[PDB]
RNA sequence: GGCUGGGAAGGCCCGGCGGGGAAGGUGGCUCGGCCGAGUGUUACAGCCCCCCCGGCAGCAGCACUCGCCGAAUCCCGGGGC
RNA sequence: CUGCGGGAUGAACCGAACGCCGGGUUAAGGCGCCCGAUGCCGACGCUCAUCAGACCCCAGAAAAGGUGUUGGUUGAUAUAGA
RNA sequence: GAGCCUCGGUUGGCCUCGGAUAGCCGGUCCCCCGCGGGGUCCGGUGCGGAGUGCCCUUCGUCCUGGGAAACGGGGCGCGGCCGGAGAGGCGGCCGCCCCCUCGCCCGUCACGCACGCCGUUCGUGGGGAACCUGGCGCUAAACCAUUCGUAGACGACCUGCU
């Protein structure tokens, strides 16, 4: 009953739009691997806008001023509640909804997660175009965990490796099973090839 | 004027008959109108534009629209184009490849208000005329005329981006 | 079965199966289903009529007053006469449906919306 | 001995930018996103079911905290599947985003 | 890499629009994105059609870029594009979606208990089959 | 119902006239097993296309939905609020 | 002396003017989220900005340049070989 | 076992990396590396049927009376071996007792059949607070007061005292 997406190949704007609008409908969001993010426009561009936004502080005191959160899934968190009416009761009861990740926490590592094709860069930008991935826009803002994330990230993908390969045998048993039993089920499988299954 | 899916009208007038001309000669133009009452506004500009004649002092023999001969072959235009910019005005010629002669009408509006930031009541229409394969001027008409020809389509978006909007699998371009 | 005179459907699944008397339905309450079976062989009695399924309890004129008069009785009596009349329009249907094959499973099961089953995409 | 409605969400009231209209509700159906199959569900009754602190009657047994709002579907809502419906009172506005049951049964088909 | 092309003659599924699911035969290329096409043996008649909303299969038969409606006709009985077609995996799947459409609450039910029951049997030839295995590996 | 007393299209086609893409053909060359595939050159039609002479029910703004205007030249039925 | 819908904001702008309500439909404006509605399998083209652009009043730019890119006009020469 | 308050819900999916002018699955006759991984070749699909356009489970009960399938499940079943550290908070692998004949097709009836009328059906023995059963373990520290100056406007801070 709560969504887990994966934030790989997923346009910012273009996934906080619809995480915002499903999160307002009461649904329970979780988004996974914030560093996968990309923004259209060359590398520079949108280092330069992360930097002109760095730049607005409050000139009489800063530690009230805008917080400029470094971490990639904060960064996706403002930008979300950027899309919320967080200022009232129903904004902010939406917003604890949401939930995001640096990497794959082990809670969600064991998760099959979703792609919203709607929000992703191969589908909503053109080849010849340029892009600009968060985590790399992260580490030269501030961000420190880059490397311990991909360490641990290369740990959880051979440890799916593992698991994959396990499913693989296990489905090629299943496949093999079915064919050695054949016989005793071709009513069986008659009658479901015959409403538009197996075919 | 606005756009649509233009259609032909040809338009027949001639001013009203007086004791002094008791016989008027008849004029015909070729309109490209979305419907036949602006079809009707636009030959009463044009002949005015070109005759002595207005609205008034004239009348509407015959409105009518033209269909098109060949509707299932494919055909080269050419269209001979006066349109007004934020400078002074130009004359260009253009090729278009429809099959009705409409619709090349409406590609022509469509590429100029895209290309030159033209609205329809800046351009003036002189002669459309079906052009064979050769005596055409622009390579992008000319490198279709082909018999074996030969394009796959490598990069084939998906659409039904919002139909079911979560999905396990991530789509394919390749087909 | 049959629509009666006050326009209420005359229902009656099998008691054996599904535990439903002969029993008004309305139609705006009712999911008709593109299953059916040859009934036009079955004699259903001239006697159950929309009348013949009316309530009888609940007179005024007792005393009123006090912890009594119309909570207690506690139930409905059978009407053994009902018993009868099932009992011989089902020896009439039962074997119809027992011809078709998983019919009289089918209706003993219960209808339900599971996970990604929608009314609208679903065709009945 | 299973659901016999279907999920449906509180999205608000019928409204402008700046004016609201509180005896109309929005419903999201699960399921539904077009202008072709909210047809099915034109007008079959909705219920907003809550409970509270105090007990209240119940239909067919004992007294219990559960208290509904009865509704009725009115039409579609723009080509998103979105349904209208109107209650016989206001919908308190804390379901918000929150579970709405429309029933099966004004059946018409 | 390309194996699929838009050729003369080249056989097309539509997958949306007023012939939907309908086989064709591209004519003549009008455009960029726009070509003539002509579906005479599955009751489409000779107009334009753009690329987005037509799918290209493997099936090329031979006839002239501009052939009067006559020619491409004969060319489709002859390499008998219809049973090559109800023989490909592609029509099958489209079919067995149609059946899963169709598919009534009766039939659902019939599709239950024999899933119910043939899953059961898998799983335990499957079972069956892992302690073999887990055995030979000992 | 009208229109260009709709435009094209579909089927059997018959007796012709010319023109053009450039093909069961030829051919410099190239790629594989005489054939299969790709390019060019004069180029008739046994791949075709277009115009001119003429005639058959097969039509109908056609559920092969290729694009109109419509209603004493218009009526019936059903669903929701 | 005048409320209401839109222009985020608001004297004069656009629409439209006021008794208390229910249903339906519109104007001007809009339909990624805030925020009601394109969650159309929308159509044709143009554009890369290390100062992109994004709607009367209106909240900002000129002359002059660019083989960056996309169309048009005119003029020559090229198998007697550019 | 009652006993107050507070709510959401109304089967789950226990998982590769990934590219998009490409990818998925086996055998790997062949080679290399630590049962597995990598490479060459070969064979099957690719508008994805080893499809989230998907998969998994049935959502009436009980009697006996047959066929197919079959040693499966349960007693918050009792004892050992592990994996999992990113925010593990979950599962996997083995030993011993007892009980049941559960899934699919048909016979066989019986289950308040409450006589048409709504919040039915569950995650839930839900979460928070106060009171009734037992088995296994517990014995305080903080602050004030006093004291000191590495501290200090007052609080605060660094220290000593069976
Ligand atoms: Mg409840």
């Amino acid at each position: 009953q709560v969504l887990v997406l994966d934030g790989r190949g997923h346009l910012l704007g273009r996934l906080a739009a619809i995480v915002a609008k499903q999160v307002l409908l009461g649904r329970k969001v979780v988004v996974v691997r914030c560093e996968g993010i990309n923004i259209s426009g060359n590398f520079y561009r949108n280092k330069l806008k992360y930097l002109a936004f760095l730049r607005k502080r409050m000139n009489t005191n800063p530690s009230r001023g805008p917080y400029h959160f470094r971490a990639p899934s904060r960064i996706f968190w403002r930008t979300v509640r950027g899309m919320l009416p967080h200022k009232t009761k129903r904004g902010q009861a939406a917003l604890d909804r949401l939930k995001v990740f640096d990497g794959i926490p082990p809670p969600y590592d064991k998760k099959k997660r979703m792609v919203v094709p709607a929000a992703l860069k191969v589908v909503r930008l053109k080849p010849t175009r340029k892009f600009a991935y968060l985590g790399r826009l992260a580490h030269e803002v501030g961000w420190k965990y880059q490397a311990v994330t991909a360490t641990l990230e290369e740990k959880r993908k051979e440890k799916a490796k593992i698991h994959y390969r396990k499913k693989k045998q296990l489905m090629r048993l299943r496949k093999q099973a079915e064919k050695n039993v054949e016989k005793k089920i071709d009513r069986f499988t008659e009658v479901l090839k015959t409403h538009g299954f197996l075919v | 004027k606005a756009s649509g899916t233009l259609r032909e009208y040809k338009v027949v007038g001639r001013c009203l008959p007086t004791p002094k001309c008791r016989t008027p000669p008849l004029y015909r133009m070729r309109i490209f109108a979305p419907n036949h009452v602006v079809a009707k506004s636009r030959f009463w500009y044009f002949v005015s534009q070109l005759k002595k004649m207005k609205k008034s002092s004239g009348e509407i023999v015959y409105c009518g629209q033209v269909f098109e001969k060949s509707p299932l072959r494919v055909k080269n235009f050419g269209i001979w184009l006066r349109y007004d910019s934020r400078s002074g005005t130009h004359n260009m010629y253009r090729e278009y490849r429809d099959l009705t002669t409409a619709g090349a009408v409406t590609q022509c509006y469509r590429d100029m208000g895209a290309r030159h930031r033209a609205r329809a009541h800046s351009i003036q229409i002189m002669k459309v005329e079906e052009i064979a394969a050769s005596k055409c001027r622009r390579p992008a008409v000319k490198q279709f005329h082909d018999s074996k020809i030969k394009f796959p389509l490598p990069h084939r978006v998906l659409r039904r981006q919002h139909k079911p909007r979560f999905t396990t699998k991530r789509p394919n371009t390749f087909f | 079965l049959k629509q009666l005179s006050s326009g209420l459907l005359l229902v009656t699944g099998p008691l054996s199966l599904n535990r439903v008397p002969l029993r008004r339905t309305h139609q705006k309450f009712v999911i008709a289903t593109s299953t059916k079976i040859d009934i036009s062989g079955v004699k259903i009695p001239k006697h159950l009529t929309d009348a013949y399924f009316k309530k009888k309890q609940l007179r005024k004129p007792r005393h009123q007053e006090g912890e009594i008069f119309d909570t207690e009785k506690e139930k409905y009596e059978i009407t053994e006469q009902r018993k009868v009349d099932q009992k011989a329009v089902d020896s009439q249907i039962l074997p119809k449906i027992k011809a078709v094959p998983q019919l009289q499973g089918y209706l003993r099961s219960v209808f339900a919306l599971t996970n990604g089953v929608y009314p609208h995409k679903l065709v009945f | 001995s299973g659901r016999l409605w279907c999920k449906a969400i509180f999205a608000g009231y019928k409204r402008g930018l700046r004016n609201q209209r509180e005896h109309t509700a929005l419903l999201k159906i699960e399921g539904v996103y077009a202008r072709d199959e909210t047809e099915f569900y034109l007008g079959k009754r909705c219920a907003y079911v809550y409970k509270a602190k105090n007990n209240t009657v119940t239909p067919g047994g004992k007294p219990n905290k559960t208290r509904v709002i009865w509704g009725k579907v009115t039409r579609a809502h723009g080509n998103s599947g979105m349904v209208r419906a109107k209650f016989r009172s206001n919908l308190p506005a804390k379901a918000i985003g929150h579970r709405i049951r429309v029933m099966l049964y004004p059946s018409r088909i | 890499v390309f194996r699929r092309f838009v050729e003369v003659g080249r056989v097309a599924y539509v997958s949306f629009g007023p012939h939907a699911g309908k086989l064709v035969a591209i004519v003549d290329v009008i455009d960029q994105n726009r070509a003539l096409v002509d579906g005479p043996c599955t009751r489409v008649r000779r107009q334009a059609m753009p690329f987005k909303c037509m799918q290209l299969t493997d099936f090329i038969l031979k006839f002239p870029h501009s052939a009067r409606q006559k020619y491409v006709r004969k060319a489709w009985e002859k390499a008998d594009i219809n049973t090559k077609w109800a023989a490909t995996r592609w029509a099958k799947k489209i079919e067995a979606r149609e059946r899963k459409a169709k598919m009534t609450d009766f039939d659902r039910y019939k599709v239950m208990k024999a899933k119910k029951m043939r899953n059961r049997i898998i799983k335990n030839e499957v079972k069956k089959l892992q302690r073999a295995a887990l055995l030979k590996a000992s």
